[PDB]
């Protein structure tokens, strides 16, 4: 029933802007704190109990933090349109930046700011009955989302225990990129989240522009409409928890289904109908051509392509009205394409789901309305090529040892660098193996 | 005249591919 | 044609350039590029240093200092000799000299 | 996150002024004090570059030193001049005769434990202290001793901090003191081992900025000085408004300096065109951004075309689209590449503010770390060598005390400094 | 018969939302064009 | 059932829309793809679906793609009148020509836009359930249509496979002519052709003139004449899908019927009353009239005498009010002259077609309005003519080298105009051989 | 498919003058640059010769180049001259006197710089570049050897785009200049190893064109410069306007060019009648391709009855039949067949565009490769063997610096370009 929402630095709260107007406007929560409920429905309602939780005097309250080491985005936040939504404790906001520095992240700053967040988020998980997991949102490539990211995981895991954390990760994209520092960053948190995390879900900004172009018409997109696509996925996974369907599936669901062995755990995320109202008013949206779309490399959220891999595992969510004969026939139809592969290992490669609610319209938004909609995260040897680039890029600056005392200088010893290059080694060399057919090993 | 010239300027720019195209169905 | 080339046609080889195919085979490059960097432009736009149809080695051209006039209409000029001197269009042209390579 | 700005002698006194005249017309406050603005964004970071005193006015966080009172009376008299705390102008009674020596070990040491109990006094007063900013020249005399002085003492006394200085430098073509020089090389000597970034500027460059681009009919120092406020006011603006990517001085340093002696920087600022141009062209991104590479809209006499850029960054003030920053910076980077230090595989950073400088609908600065400045080094060490094989000079230096020997270290460390530089500077192809 | 009129009716809200979208692209695209006004050459030949 | 449209360059999208002119008024669909309301018929026809798909709010919309290279051709069909027909994504343009050259188009240029080609025709190969073929048009004169149409056909034969491939070409004229450098690409994009087209029809634009001037009142024709006239051959052919008959002709048949070894696939192409509105009224139209009509040289949209070579094989499709005792009557009066020949191993010469729908009648149209109509294709050893012709002119210019350096430029080896001129030498002993009675040779 | 033009001289930038008055008018721009035209057809392609700058205004995508002021002060003056860019004016001080060495070697080196920097800011600016179009003169100072040298930079820079020139070369009749054979030699081995297409016209012949076909009383440059400005104008109609049969500078360039030194072409532009004949005789497509071939109506002093065609095109703007063009063409191609190489089947390529010039029901311009151009080049060299065995005007280039190497490498290159053709004008097929 209930999740918890972390959201982490500049790209994790503004995400979760995004987020948090969407789940309000779904469930119908005012700005304010209040529901209107108008219906004539003659018993009440608990799709929002996932979500938010009720004082008694009837406001509603959400279940997420904010982390933050500089005061603008937050301090923006607590200025903005929904001020009176979130408790004020729940904001929290340091002094000064981690500079692009996993290294000061860690060790120099967040570790001051650490137990303010395990400390409010213990007052959360208190307020609850059933919590299933934690949904965590940052960026691997800047200094506090990466330092204080790693170290708050770390701490969680200790603390929790057994409890499922599924990431959604915008990772460094592989020409357009924002600091240099950015492969450093990358590769010290990839190895500190391999041992603590249950599912990574990779996204790149430059995947998502591409595909606001190529399917919306627009010129000149901005984080908005990113962050917009983001909520809209993360809606459309947590559905199975808040509405009626015909085949639900629980979080716990994703880690026993998409995780064949304990460091393959990061997954390929598409969403179907992104499409313009001029587009979708010109076609028919039929499950089949839906679960067509989502098997395009053209609809994926991150810059890899699935067509240099193989498949292990995938995971398709049906929500609206969907009849389960036609995805019986949909997968079918694709398990028949030639072009598309699966490791011989795993033969019964699909898992579904199928949900009765359809996706909600935005009022300033650029989706069109639509009765039907599919989402799937799959796992794909292609993905290998991600690190392949990060790290050759990481072998060019140190080679040089192009900015190591930054990171020496904030309390870091040298060492670690060549242990998290022979981690990320290992991990290549692991992707390699698996995808070894079994015929030529006898 | 004058008003004869100056409306034979105007129908110069016209194309060709759909010249008298309606689009009316015979019933 | 079936006829072996003469003294006379054999002249041709000097002025043409010559390279290796990828396969090994002998050719022509009919129209060779810039040894320096160039655009070659398709749907979209791209710089290569190097490509194939080049016939010397890649290099850098060396580019005239910006900044060499004086800041006005007078006719000064930086000296060719030294980093600090100046110098006119006396008996001499200092602005068609101040090319280098660094 | 408090900056704390230094403005020593007649040439940092001047820019102080008109950076102080730029920055108060951006929050609306008025020169008696009164804050008139007409917006919440700009009362909410006022703190950043103003404190404030009791029932409304605001006094604003800068120290005045100079040697000879002249330039404070000058200051005084001018539109601004009043806003300025009177306990701040901290003068002495006779000038440095244009002599390095004078303005760092005699007059020096007399006033500058003032200086430092005024700067103490206003950074044990911010809530959270943020680096300093100095502007200075270093071919005069107190201007170059004093300021050298004062950044040693406060490196030493806030060494967690960040050091910034803005510094002009003598054009070999355009000068106005024969001892420029031994100045300039003891000058950067002290930098190099003192601060933490460093930018130049050539009051070449300035003019022809302005008789190139600007058109200017008549220039004067105030238009110089009003280029240089320009860029010092830009650099700070994502410290101090909202918008979808903030920076911070320490990220740019961070992102900058490969190395710890590889710290020195080239400015630019892009929106520069005259008034009677101006109908001819919008302002666009791809605009700003082809001006923003061009050197003849950079601030010194070395070419960048002669080395290659290790790092750079833009921060792009305004509302636009991150999709148009991204692939124009992208575009940059792979049309120019032989320019880019092949071992780094992305050089640029990024910055997006959304409220542009005041009557421009959008502006970019850049900020460029790029090996050509070794040819001004150069050139100014060889004047050096020039003038102290023949001791052209000396006994005024030695009679104020100083020993050849800080001469031979200063040239050796600048050689260094070169050295560095240039073997980056070219290609090894091996 | 009733799938079909909801199904209609879909279809109406999508071209209402054609119309918006429209709007809304025109009046971005007006945003962000840049201008200049007399602040920019204030400061700029004054000879003092 | 269902047929897919693929339009190549610029005479391929100018036939393209006389085309779909053509089917949208025959079926009654309006100009912005909904069906008329005024109209109480009850009935809720679906003939439409051979050509035109339903979204669901009753909007058509066909099944076809636009290729071209220059912009400005598919930016007109964008303005003109059946804007809102089409989906935007049907409507595909690159940036810049491929300026005559056959090699611009086959190596540098078409090779990176044919990519988005094939992904539209699967995304519509993919909404259908009886897919019975590919109507392609195009002209081997210019460099785009040559060198993308060989390209794309040949992609479209490894991908799709058994399913059959019928091309509409427009031939250079035997002295009408456009551009120098005409023969090489037509011999390039033939040689492609004879291996993966399955019936090839030509076309020449001097015939149609002629034809135009002669039996049409017209003396100043233009390409729209031209178009109307290829669209209602096109309509004449697929009506066997649409409507009802007594002896219909599905797309497969032809191949079957035509072709006898698997190079000797090119047919000639005619059709009867091409009569204007004056003559028409002076004369009855019976089936034996039209059916001595088609087999006139005068009659023929390609330059080319029948007189001069053998029948192999012919099918007459005739519709309208047409009885089969009067189309075997005819037949049998044809079989009686002496100026047509039948190769003597092909005894059983004819292949039939009867269907009831009667020629659509076009509002600014320039044919007269019939009762009845027959069309003919037919493969006949005459056509060897057209091809030693082609090879004169390449052999002329060849000798010298004359243009060569363009090509090898854009990416192509001298050999391969060696090759190409040996194929269709190789094709001329072909239809030599083929042609040689059997009792000569005991 | 935007076009970049560049000006060069005195002749190219009042020919240019000319051609940005004619393409203003047929897309109705105003002279303060408002867009004031009447139909969309006008609109959807103005991208191609302007840039849209901010509030309405559009700028025409030229660089002006020169010498000597003079002109630009005069063009600057003109009716249109406001239109252009302020920036986009580049003149020195010092005349060309002249002298080709000068104006390649002592000022060109000078300026090129700022010349290839415009030019760059011109084509990076465009989404999609199409080739570029020069007008200079052959026989001037500044001209031929900045044209040249211009050309070899663009060239070097893009080498897979066309290079488009319009040309001007010394009448053997009635000369202005005495040192015109050597600027005119010079510059022409600079083209013919250069150029990918070049037009060259004589003033001779747009006398005689005045003169005898227009019955013009006092004809003026301003004349010339207009008919030049026509056919200029008309060439890129169908880039810019739809039609029925598409044609594009690179597909008049392969069908043009057999091999790649035959690029040289005749020019001319048909509907030509003087005031007193127009009563007489309506425009009609027989009367078009009676007039593009006369001999009367060809802008060079060359005659086609001394040579034969390698190669014809002809691109009609107007509403008229496919068929009429196409038998036009048919009968001329089969009545005719001495006056065509016979190795080539069909040497004619036509075009048809759905838009005329405003206030003509139609028009056609003609492009010819005829062999008699090199009785032209001929000519020149005798006048240069007569001026340069006596070595008659030769100390002011050697005291330049160049070797006489060069004059006779100009000499065998301009004898290797004549023998070219020729050979291809007698060769047969045996
Ligand atoms: N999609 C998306 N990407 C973002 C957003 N904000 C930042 N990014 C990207 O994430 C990277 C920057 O990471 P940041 O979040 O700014 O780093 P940080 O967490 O603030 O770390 P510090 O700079 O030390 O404070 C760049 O690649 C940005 O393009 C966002 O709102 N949406
Ligand atoms: N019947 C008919 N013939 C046409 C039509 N359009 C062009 N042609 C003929 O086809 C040949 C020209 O081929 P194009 O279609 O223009 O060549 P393209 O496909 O555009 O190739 P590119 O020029 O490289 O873009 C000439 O023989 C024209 O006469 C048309 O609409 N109808
Ligand atoms: N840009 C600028 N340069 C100045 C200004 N005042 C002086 N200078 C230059 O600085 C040098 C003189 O240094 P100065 O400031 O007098 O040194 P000081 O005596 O130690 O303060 C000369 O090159 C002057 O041209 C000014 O207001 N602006
Ligand atoms: N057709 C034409 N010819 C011109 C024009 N102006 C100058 N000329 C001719 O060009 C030659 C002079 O060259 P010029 O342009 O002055 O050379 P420059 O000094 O290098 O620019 C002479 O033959 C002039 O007759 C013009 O506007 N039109
Ligand atoms: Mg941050
Ligand atoms: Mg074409």
């Amino acid at each position: 029933r209930e999740a918890i929402c972390i959201h982490i630095g500049q790209a994790g709260c503004q995400v979760g802007n995004a987020c948090w107007e969407l789940f309000c406007l779904e469930h119908g929560i005012q700005p304010d704190g209040a529901m209107p409920s108008d219906k004539t429905i003659g018993v009440e309602d608990d799709a929002f109990n996932t979500f938010f939780s009720e004082t008694g005097a009837g406001k509603h309250v959400p279940r997420a933090v904010f982390l933050d080491l500089e005061p603008t985005v937050v301090d923006e936040v607590r200025t903005g349109t929904y001020r009176q939504l979130f408790h004020p404790e729940q904001l929290i906001s340091g002094k000064e930046d981690a500079a692009n520095n996993y290294a000061r992240g860690h060790y120099t700053i967040g570790k001051e700011i650490v137990d303010l967040c395990l400390d409010r988020i213990r007052k959360l998980a208190d307020n609850c009955t059933g919590l299933q997991g934690f949904l965590v949102y940052h960026a691997v490539g800047g200094g506090t989302g990466s330092g204080l990211g790693a170290l708050l995981l770390e701490r969680l895991s200790v603390d929790y225990g057994k409890k499922s954390k599924l990431g959604y990760t915008v990772y460094p994209s592989p020409q357009v990129s924002t600091a240099v520092v950015e492969p450093y960053n990358s590769v010290l948190s990839t190895h500190s989240l391999l041992e603590h995390t249950d599912v990574a879900a990779m996204l790149d900004n430059e995947a998502i522009y591409d595909l606001t172009r190529r399917n919306l018409d627009i010129e000149r997109p901005t984080y908005t409409n990113l962050n917009r696509l983001i909520g809209q996925v993360v809606s459309s996974l947590t559905a199975s928890l808040r509405f009626d369907g015909a085949l639900n599936v629980d979080l716990t669901e994703f880690q026993t289904n998409l995780v064949p062995y304990p460091r393959i755990h990061f997954v390929l995320t598409s969403y179907a109908p992104v499409i313009s109202a001029e587009k979708a008013y010109h076609e028919q949206l039929s499950v089949s051509e839906i679960s067509n779309a989502v098997f395009e490399p053209a609809s994926m959220m991150t810059k890899c392509d699935p067509r240099h891999g193989k498949y292990m595992a995938c995971c398709l969510m049906y929500r609206g009205d969907v009849v389960p004969k036609d995805v019986n026939a949909a997968v079918a139809t694709i398990k028949t394409k030639r072009t598309i592969q699966f490791v011989d290992w795993s033969p019964t490669g699909f898992k579904c789901g199928i949900n009765y609610q359809p996706p909600t319209v935005v009022p300033g938004g650029d989706l069109a309305k639509v009765q039907r909609a599919v989402c799937m995260i799959a796992n794909s040897t292609a993905i290998a090529e991600v690190f392949a680039r990060i790290d050759h890029k990481f072998d060019l600056m140190y080679s040089k040892r192009a900015f190591v005392h930054w990171y020496v200088g904030e309390g870091m010893e040298e060492g670690e660098f060549s242990e998290a290059r022979e981690d990320l080694a290992a991990l290549e060399k692991d992707y390699e193996e698996v995808g070894a057919e079994s015929a030529d090993m006898d | 005249l004058h008003e004869r010239l100056s409306s034979k300027i105007s129908n110069g720019f016209a194309s060709s591919a759909y010249w008298g195209a309606t689009g009316e169905l015979p019933p | 044609k079936g006829r072996d080339p003469t003294e006379k046609e054999l002249l041709e080889v000097e002025r043409l350039y010559f390279a290796y195919a990828d396969d090994g085979a002998v050719g022509v490059v009919q129209k060779p590029h810039f040894h320096g960097p160039h655009m070659h432009v398709s749907i979209c736009n791209r710089k290569y240093v190097t490509c194939p149809n080049q016939v010397y080695r890649a290099s850098l051209p060396a580019v005239r200092n910006a900044r060499s006039r004086f800041p006005g209409p007078i006719p000064v000029w930086t000296s060719t000799k030294n980093l600090h001197a100046v110098a006119s269009n006396d008996t001499y042209r200092p602005g068609v000299h101040n090319v280098s390579k660094f | 996150r408090e900056i704390v700005c230094v403005q020593a002698g007649q040439c940092g006194n001047q820019i102080g002024s008109k950076f102080w005249e730029v920055i108060s017309d951006e929050h609306g406050v008025d020169p008696t004090g009164t804050y008139q603005g007409d917006s919440d964004l700009q009362l909410e970071r006022i703190n950043v570059y103003f404190d404030e005193a009791t029932g409304g006015r605001y006094v604003p966080r800068s120290v005045l030193i100079d040697l000879e009172p002249g330039t404070m009376d000058s200051v005084r008299a001018g539109p601004y001049g009043q806003i300025f705390r009177p306990d701040n102008f901290i003068f002495g009674q006779s000038g440095a005769g244009n002599n390095w020596a004078k303005g760092h070990y005699t007059e020096g040491a007399e006033l500058i434990d003032s200086v430092l109990d005024v700067c103490c006094k206003e950074a044990e007063s911010c809530d959270c202290l943020q680096g300093f900013q100095i502007c200075h020249s270093l071919g005069g005399g107190t201007g170059s001793g004093m300021g050298t002085l004062l950044i040693s003492k406060l490196r030493e006394q806030y060494p967690d901090r960040i050091m910034m200085t803005f510094s002009i430098i003598p054009s070999p073509k355009v000068s106005d003191t024969v001892v420029e020089p031994y100045n300039t090389t003891l000058s950067v000597h002290q930098l190099v081992e003192n601060s933490d970034e460093s930018m130049c500027i050539d009051n070449e460059a300035l003019y022809d900025i302005c008789f190139r681009t600007l058109k200017l009919t008549t220039p004067t120092f105030g238009d110089l000085n009003h280029l240089v406020s320009a860029v010092v006011s830009g650099v700070t603006c994502c410290l101090r408004f909202p918008g979808q990517l903030n920076s911070d001085l320490r990220k740019l340093a961070v992102n900058l300096v490969p190395f710890p002696r590889l710290h020195f920087f080239m400015m630019g600022f892009a929106p520069l065109t005259s008034r009677g141009s101006q109908q001819y062209r919008g302002l666009s991104v791809p605009e700003l951004t082809q001006q923003m590479f061009d050197a003849k809209n950079m601030m010194q006499a070395a070419d960048p075309r002669h080395g290659r850029y290790l790092t750079a960054s833009a921060l792009f003030r305004g509302r636009m689209s991150t999709k148009e920053v991204d692939e124009q910076m992208l575009n940059v980077q792979n049309k120019n590449s032989s320019y880019f230090i092949e071992w780094i595989p992305n050089n640029i950073k990024s910055s997006v503010c959304d409220i542009p400088p005041k009557g421009l609908k959008m502006a970019v600065t850049f900020i460029g770390n790029n090996t050509c400045i070794q040819e001004m080094f150069r050139r100014v060490g060889e004047q050096f060598t020039l003038m102290f094989r023949r001791k052209a000079f000396l006994h005024w230096y030695t009679g104020e005390g100083m020993d050849e020997m800080e001469f031979t270290e200063a040239e050796s460390n600048m050689n260094d400094l070169v050295s560095e530089y240039q073997q980056y500077q070219d290609a090894t192809i091996e | 018969r009733e799938r079909h009129a909801e199904r209609l009716s879909i279809a109406a809200e999508q071209m209402k939302q054609r119309e918006a979208s429209q709007i809304r692209k025109k009046q971005l695209d007006e945003l962000y064009t840049n201008q200049v006004d007399e602040d920019y050459f204030k400061y700029w030949d004054l000879c003092m």
